[PDB]
RNA sequence: CACAAACGCGUCUCAGAGAUAAUUAAUGAUUUAAUCUUAACCUAAUUAACUCAUAAUAAAUCCAGCCCUAGAACAGGGCACA
């Protein structure tokens, strides 16, 4: 019975673990969690929790190019907040539909 | 990147000694990242059964701040045990008899609460003022920002700076001070 | 400025007003329509505990407040500034405005804990030593409620009582 | 070699001896009283090693003193190094006296039992007489039940020891266990004879301990007897220093003498 | 089991106490305080 | 005064020799992110 | 998480849903002709 | 960038027999109890003393001989 | 002292303070009618 | 009290500093008077607690046998004067 349970509890404990060194690798770079996370999101980089995980692992120099796309990100959402201009658009906040 | 087995691993989970000064910041906000640091959640190599933990010194531990009336307000107890033997210090009287338990207490209750509490916490280094052994001394590898700005008083002002920021009001003549 | 100056000379004693020169206030002011100081320099919402150029600008030398008759403000920024004012002279700031007494600074005391937004007065709470539990819980008040209204960059409410 | 001596201050303190404990006497005083001395025996007292302030202590610097000789063929291999390399006989009690730093005194240096002049208040350490494992009557006092009205197996028993609800006895509980062979002080022991040839003083009241046992004996830290110590010869007593001989017995203002006119009042 | 009317203030139950907070009434708050406004 | 290679170690002298060891793989051409071995049919 | 920023773009709460990431096939023979369908 | 420190000094060195002095610097020796031991192990590489008291046949018994190993 | 729950001014020489935390109505005139707020 | 000891009914000793709650007054603005101040500055008279000076232990690896005022066993103190 611990084992199936056990079994049902590990994804989410794999989960919080690569949350938790997500985390560390972004307030490394001086960003936060959520903020890097949302985004990454709307950049349309769909890396999940693990694979962000391998990356701030064996990857700094890539996760930093992660993080300085996601920071970028969050400047543009921020002045286009602050703007409130239609015309004026980021470049990274372009949204590309499917082909 | 090219290193062998030993030395990448010796690398990857070497410890690091951080320093942490303590004048005029809350308890509470020093302690949350010396927690932090002791855990190693600052490390994308973080595991718990791994031992991935680093040290800690808090120094200028005597000169720290309470937020609010939390120097008259705020209590620690204990029990020796022994009928009769239970003591409530406030947070001024602990301050002046240790100045080291302020920040220990919240170091300790901010730490996990498992068997691995012990061990952090044998790692962690507080000081009460700037005297720091040059054993020490000379182990440390970066100093932690202060995680509260340190307010400037009246006198710190500079003289450009007080004729910069206007006068909002005009005194009377005829008033006295 | 007036000054009472006492002159003594030979079992006379002479009182005297003294007009000194004062600082005026500064040509261009952001919002000229308002009558009332804070709110017409646009700092409404602005100032607290830390700001120190503002509040140190109406009080006595002795770290006494003037009055609001004299000053000019709309009584909640009158409140406001007095509890700053408080909080400042609690928290250590402003240390040329406290009266010179050459007989008790020799006999030093403990030293000075530092503290930043006391609301109460330090040698008037005593001490909780129940704290409650979870769901009555007995706050340690941390700033004064009338700061409630200053702007929030981040959002997030102030938390008066932690 | 004698090393400096440093003039009195009213904040210093004094190094004290290791007597042995011969018996009791009577003493009767010139008032008609009578008083109960102990009698302390100064045999072999010798600084052994002074430990510094700092590396003591931080306020006040350590003075080790010898006891009674003992025998070389029971000792230790370091204990009898460490006396080798002092040139002393091994000795029995080793006792730690907390001095200031104004009142120390070079290793090796006998000390006498008219260190101690007549009329003074001294304090008497030593492990009292040791009963061995005793019962909660004789150990804490507790009143046992009655002998004959019923009562089983229950004359001498404790009785309850805690409370029901708390369901746990409180580590501050009295219960039957060793009783006697622990460190006890004695304080204020005002000292009327001075004994010179003999080295001996006498104490008055009872001494914690057995007879012809080893006895820590110094100054009495009373808040009401802090300040006699400036009348007293401060570094300690040295005979050679005054090049006279002291009076076979040190006799008190009010010790009714044995050689006494037979007092008789009027 | 308590009454419909009762002395205690009969604690509410948490949907009730949720549908209470949040029509807490609002009081209208101008952009200017018009005190030491024109 | 360029920094050709780098080296971690618990000594001093055991860096020092991790270092020249990278250096030495560096100047070869035998790194961790060299290409990998060609599987194929020419 | 960005759920209400996917709804407002118009793409799926959920990446999985009816995106490139799911609708395409994710893999195919070396040759370049077409895997076989995939059941969902 | 700092320069290497090199610390070389060797105080065991005698003029009148070097065969000694070589001995000199390699008979050093001590040995304590396992409280001490186990404390200055402790103090020295920032642990408790918990971790290094030994282990029962039990727990001595039950471990894998050959572990897994990976890369 | 009396200490009560509510203060009142029991002639026209009363004098209500706020020392030590709390409200104190003190009279020099009657001592009687010293208060101390609860 | 028919043991050298134990015992009371017999004898000896028993303490300095800080700190406070209630409550008094000095100086002083908001409220240019006054006002002990969930206004500051140093204030002075102040309960019991509670901590601290101070006091006790505080010299590691000889231990076969024999004594002990040391002890259930294990431990501990002595065995050179004589
Ligand atoms: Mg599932
Ligand atoms: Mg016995
Ligand atoms: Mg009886
Ligand atoms: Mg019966
Ligand atoms: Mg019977
Ligand atoms: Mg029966
Ligand atoms: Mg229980
Ligand atoms: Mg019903
Ligand atoms: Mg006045
Ligand atoms: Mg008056
Ligand atoms: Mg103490
Ligand atoms: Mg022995
Ligand atoms: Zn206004
Ligand atoms: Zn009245």
């Amino acid at each position: 019975v611990k084992c199936t349970r056990a079994r049902r509890l590990k994804k989410r404990s794999l989960r919080t673990l690569w949350i938790n060194r997500i985390t560390a690798a972004s307030q490394e770079h001086g960003l936060k969690y959520p903020a890097f996370i949302i985004n990454l999101i709307k950049c349309q980089v769909e890396l999940n929790r693990k694979v962000l995980a391998d990356l701030a692992i064996y990857e700094p120099k890539t996760f930093k190019s992660l993080a300085a796309l996601a920071k970028r990100r969050r400047e543009e959402g921020f002045a286009a907040a602050l703007g409130d201009g239609k015309e004026p658009d980021g470049i990274f906040s372009r949204v590309v539909q499917h082909r | 990147s090219s290193f062998s087995k030993a030395p990448q691993q010796w690398a990857t989970f070497a410890r690091v000694w951080y320093l942490l000064d303590g004048k005029m910041q809350p308890p509470g906000k020093l302690a949350a990242m010396a927690s932090v640091k002791l855990q190693g959640l600052h490390k994308p190599v973080y595991h718990q059964l791994s031992d991935c933990g680093d040290h800690v010194v808090i120094m200028n531990t005597r000169h720290i701040a309470f937020s609010g009336n939390k120097w008259e307000q705020k209590v620690y107890s204990s029990h020796t045990g022994y009928p009769g033997g239970f003591r409530q210090v406030t947070a001024a009287q602990l301050h002046q008899k240790d100045p080291v338990a302020i920040v220990k207490l919240a170091i300790y209750g901010m730490l996990p609460k498992n068997l691995h509490r012990r061990t952090m916490m044998q790692r962690l280094h507080l000081f009460p003022d700037e005297d720091i052994p040059e054993d020490i001394l000379k182990n440390l590898v970066e100093e932690l920002p202060q995680p509260r700005k340190v307010p400037r008083r009246l006198d710190e002002y500079t003289q450009e700076e007080i004729e910069a920021f206007p006068r909002v009001w005009s005194p009377p003549e005829d008033y006295r001070l | 400025f007036r000054e009472v100056v006492e002159i003594l000379d030979g079992k006379t004693t002479i009182i005297e007003g003294r007009i000194t020169e004062t600082p005026q206030e500064s040509p261009n002011p952001p919002n000229p329509t308002g009558q009332c100081p804070i709110c017409r320099w646009n700092l409404k919402h602005k100032y607290n505990y830390e700001d120190v150029l503002l509040l140190s600008q109406f009080i006595r030398p002795h770290g006494g407040m003037l009055p609001r008759r004299i000053t000019g403000l709309c009584q909640e920024e009158h409140l406001k500034i007095e509890e700053c004012v408080k909080m400042a002279h609690r928290a250590g700031l402003l240390p040329n405005h406290r009266p010179k007494l050459p007989e008790g600074f020799v006999p030093k005391s403990k030293p000075r804990l530092n503290r930043y937004l006391t609301r109460w007065s330090p040698r008037s709470v005593k001490p909780i030593y129940n704290k409650g539990h979870r769901w009555n819980k007995v706050r340690m008040p941390v700033g004064s409620p009338l700061l409630k209204d200053n702007v929030s960059y981040s959002g997030r409410p102030l938390l008066l009582y932690h | 070699e004698p090393w400096p001596i440093h003039p009195w201050e009213p904040g210093s303190s004094r190094v004290g001896l290791i007597a042995l404990k011969l018996g009791m006497m009577p003493l009767w005083t010139k008032d008609g009283q009578k008083h109960v001395v102990t009698l302390l025996q100064v045999q072999d007292c010798h600084v052994l090693k002074y430990t510094p302030k700092e590396n003591h202590n931080g306020r006040m610097a350590a003075l080790t003193v010898g006891g009674k000789t003992v025998s070389h063929f029971h000792k230790s291999a370091s204990i009898l190094e460490f006396y080798q390399e002092l040139g002393l006989p091994p000795k029995q009690k080793v006792k730690i006296f907390n001095v200031t730093e104004n009142a120390v005194i070079k290793p090796g240096t006998p000390l006498y039992a008219a260190h101690f002049r007549p009329g003074q208040y001294v304090d008497v350490t030593a492990k009292t007489i040791g009963k061995g494992f005793q019962g909660v009557m004789r150990r804490w006092g507790f009143k046992g039940q009655p002998a004959t009205h019923g009562q089983t197996k229950t004359h001498r028993r404790p009785g309850a020891i805690s409370t029901g609800d708390v369901a746990r006895v409180w580590p501050g509980t009295k219960m039957p266990g060793q009783l006697g062979n622990i460190d006890r002080t004695a304080f204020g022991l005002k000292v009327w004879r001075i004994n010179t040839k003999h080295n001996i003083i006498y104490v008055n009241g009872s001494v914690p301990g057995h007879k012809n046992c080893l006895v820590k004996i110094k100054d009495s830290k009373l808040p009401a007897y802090k300040d006699f110590c400036k009348n007293l010869p401060f570094p300690t007593y040295f005979p050679d220093g005054d090049e006279e001989a002291l009076p076979e017995d040190l006799y008190d203002e009010n010790v009714c003498q044995p050689g006494a006119p037979s007092i008789t009042f009027t | 089991g308590s009454k419909a009317v009762t002395r205690h203030r009969r604690v509410m139950h948490f949907e009730r106490q949720k549908l209470m907070a949040v029509t807490e009434y609002i009081p209208p708050k101008p952009t200017i305080n018009p005190r030491c406004l024109p | 005064r360029k920094l050709i290679a780098e080296g971690p170690g618990e000594t001093v002298l055991v860096a020092e020799e991790e270092a020249a060891r990278v250096a030495l793989r560096k100047l070869f051409g035998f790194t961790e992110n060299r290409r990998p071995w060609d599987y194929s049919k020419p | 998480a960005g759920s209400q920023w996917r709804l407002q773009q118009g793409f799926a709460a959920n990446p999985s849903g009816y995106g490139p990431l799911t609708e395409l096939p994710d893999w195919s023979y070396a040759d370049g002709r077409p895997a076989p369908p995939m059941k969902g | 960038t700092k320069p290497i420190p090199r610390p070389d000094p060797v105080h065991n060195i005698e003029e009148t027999h070097d065969l000694v002095l070589k001995t000199r610097l390699e008979e050093k020796g001590e040995h304590l109890e396992q409280g001490p031991m186990i404390e200055q192990l402790s103090k020295m590489f920032f642990t408790t003393k918990h971790r290094w008291y030994p282990r029962g046949q039990y727990h001595r018994r039950r471990r894998k001989p050959n572990p897994p190993k990976d890369r | 002292f009396k200490t009560k729950g509510v203060l009142k001014k029991r002639c026209r020489d009363c004098y209500l303070v706020k020392r030590r935390g709390r409200w104190f109505i003190y009279c020099k005139t009657n001592p009687k009618h010293k208060q101390r707020q609860m």
